[PDB]
């Protein structure tokens, strides 16, 4: 249970398209807030609302909503609005066994 | 015989930083709502070493 920073550069379109893949598996309880965002957000303004020629997001430090859970409101599909909902309520579940 | 400034008697036996103490630890517990991120758990963090 440590908590691990992400590390990228914005410039890499691959590297964030991995990292969409990262976020769906690892819950993002464990990717610190201050370098999840501006991961979440890196995809948004680069793959996503390019993609259906939306305005890129005015995100702004430190508001309370991640760019993830500001993105299935504002978007209009249902397949890529269905994985923003996986995302966004990716958590680890506390259980006892043993 | 000598007027002497003294103190009050919730300071002379230390009682009040424990009401310091309950204003400080709920001062660690809001939300900073627009403070960025790694200035509000650099203040919080702060606020947990006194």
């Amino acid at each position: 249970q440590r908590t691990m920073s992400l590390d990228f550069v914005t410039t890499n379109y691959m590297s964030l398209i991995s990292g969409m893949w990262l976020l769906t598996v690892v819950p993002n309880d464990m990717f610190i807030r201050e370098s999840l965002v501006a991961c979440q957000l890196a995809i948004i303004n680069t793959i996503i609302y390019p993609a259906f020629g939306m305005q890129r997001m005015h995100y702004r430090n430190g508001d309370p909503q991640t760019p993830f859970q500001i993105a299935e409101q504002q978007i209009q599909n249902f397949q890529v609005a269905n994985w923003l909902h996986f995302v966004n309520n990716n958590q680890f579940r506390q259980v006892v066994i043993d | 015989g000598v007027l002497n400034q003294v103190l009050n008697d919730n300071i002379r036996n230390g009682h009040v930083v424990n009401q310091l103490m309950e204003a400080l630890m709920q001062l660690s517990r809001q939300q900073f709502p627009t403070m960025p991120v790694d200035y509000k758990r650099s203040i919080q963090r702060g606020i947990l070493l006194l």
